[PDB]
């Protein structure tokens, strides 16, 4: 019996800018039991059919997971670009697995704010698929050198995201599962 | 979902004071920059002043350079802007706005605020 | 009576791509970056393009700029009704402070 109890029903996730990676083996994986479940707001399968892989077997079941806001959603998929898809997390264009999100309103925000959660603004470029990069070095925006200490045109590469219990549905805070799907198999249904 | 509320937008007879307030949420206010930016009626922007997070270094523009001062507290996660000294063109929609990111500083970026009307 | 030059206004028909020009001096554009803000009467201003070419989260790739020398402009493509606003440059001065051009009217 797969533990996707410890990775859905977690008690805190990571913030997209440092992402927990989470590797599922050795055991039974029912994906019926999260499918049919009202309490996704989105279950969106790339290259399987999501009532197929209760039949299906693989060899390394990845589980990703990460706290975004819901406008971002959108960008935790295959051929997506924007702030999350370009600098914090990144799918390939061939990516297979499922991309799975539920609305946390009642979990990761407070009154005044939680701003625990980070997701990086600056990056010199885009990075490549399942990159985590977790550096905390100052960002240079113009041609003047800022040395490693914040001041003229210079910026920590990090942001919070304000999340309170009156966000708007788009400002609200999604808690984020990917599972990721690929010799001898050990995930089998 | 980032918010800022201006107020202090009263008349005052040319060469009085006046005292504008910001109410800032939605972002971590310690770690921010902030501006003022003034619009004249009929014309464009104009920058007034920054106050870095940590009141390192503090600008202002040389039209109100010595009559205005601009000041923070962290505590409260409001902005202040004490305007003494004023002058028939000062009128103007007054503005709040923050930087881009935490720290460094630069110019006023993405979250504005409505602003105040200030008739002088 | 300002700083960074920009043309009173601009026009276009719907569908066509046209540009809005910004010049300075060294101080202002040569050497610093600029911003390109957006205003539609009544609201709030806001920002479209910072540090010469990138955008914020929320502007999308029908706007774009770029710097060359001493001169910047901004791109708008795809020209739709809802894009009539003034729109703004700006670069740190350093002798002087912040500079915000005269701002131009683009129309469709
Ligand atoms: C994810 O958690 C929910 C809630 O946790 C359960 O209830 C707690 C009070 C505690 O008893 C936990 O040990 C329980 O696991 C689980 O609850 C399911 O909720 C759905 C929808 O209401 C329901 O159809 C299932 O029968 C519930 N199953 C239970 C009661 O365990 C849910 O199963 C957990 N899912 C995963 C992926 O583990």
């Amino acid at each position: 019996l797969c533990p996707f109890g410890e990775v859905f029903n977690a008690t805190r996730f990571a913030s997209v800018y440092a992402w927990n990676r989470k590797r599922i083996s050795n055991c039974v994986a029912d994906y019926s039991v999260l499918y049919n479940s009202a309490s996704f707001s989105t279950f969106k399968c790339y290259g399987v059919s999501p009532t197929k892989l209760n039949d299906l077997c693989f060899t390394n079941v990845y589980a990703d997971s990460f706290v975004i806001r819901g406008d971002e959603v959108r960008q935790i998929a295959p051929g997506q670009t924007g702030k999350i898809a370009d600098y914090n997390y990144k799918l390939p264009d061939d990516f297979t697995g499922c991309v799975i999100a539920w609305n946390s309103n009642n979990l990761d925000s407070k009154v005044g704010g939680n701003y625990n959660y980070l997701y990086r603004l600056f990056r010199k470029s885009n990075l490549k698929p399942f990159e985590r990069d977790i550096s905390t070095e100052i960002y240079q925006a113009g041609s003047t050198p800022c040395n490693g200490v914040e001041g003229f045109n210079c910026y920590f590469p990090l942001q919070s995201y304000g999340f309170q219990p009156t966000n708007g549905v788009g400002y609200q805070p999604y808690r984020v599962v990917v599972l990721s799907f690929e010799a001898p198999a050990t995930v089998c249904g | 979902q980032v918010q800022l509320v201006e107020s202090g937008g009263v008349v005052v007879q040319p060469g009085g004071s006046l005292r504008l307030s910001c109410a800032a949420s939605g972002f971590t206010f310690h770690d921010h920059t902030m501006h003022w930016v003034r619009q004249a009626p009929g014309k464009g922007l104009e920058w007034v002043s920054l106050i870095t997070w940590n009141g390192g270094t503090i600008h202002y523009s040389d039209s109100v350079k010595g009559r205005f001062t601009i000041s923070r507290d962290n505590s409260k996660n409001s902005l202040y802007l004490q305007m003494n000294s004023l002058r028939t063109e000062d009128t103007a929609l007054y503005y709040c706005a923050k930087d881009l990111g935490r720290g460094g500083w630069y110019l006023p970026s993405d979250a504005w605020g409505q602003g105040t009307l200030v008739t002088v | 009576q300002s700083v960074l030059t920009q043309p009173p206004s601009a026009s276009g028909t719907p569908g066509q791509r046209v540009t809005i020009s910004c010049s300075g001096s060294s101080a202002n554009i040569g050497s610093n970056t600029v911003n390109w803000y957006q205003h539609l009467p009544g609201t709030a201003p806001k920002l479209l393009i910072y540090s010469n070419n990138q955008r914020p989260s929320g502007v999308p790739d029908r706007f774009s700029g770029s710097k060359s020398g001493t001169s910047a402009s901004l791109a708008i493509s795809g020209l739709q009704s809802e894009d009539e606003a003034d729109y703004y440059c700006a670069a740190w001065d350093d002798s002087l402070k912040g500079v915000f051009g005269g701002g131009t009217k683009l129309t469709v």
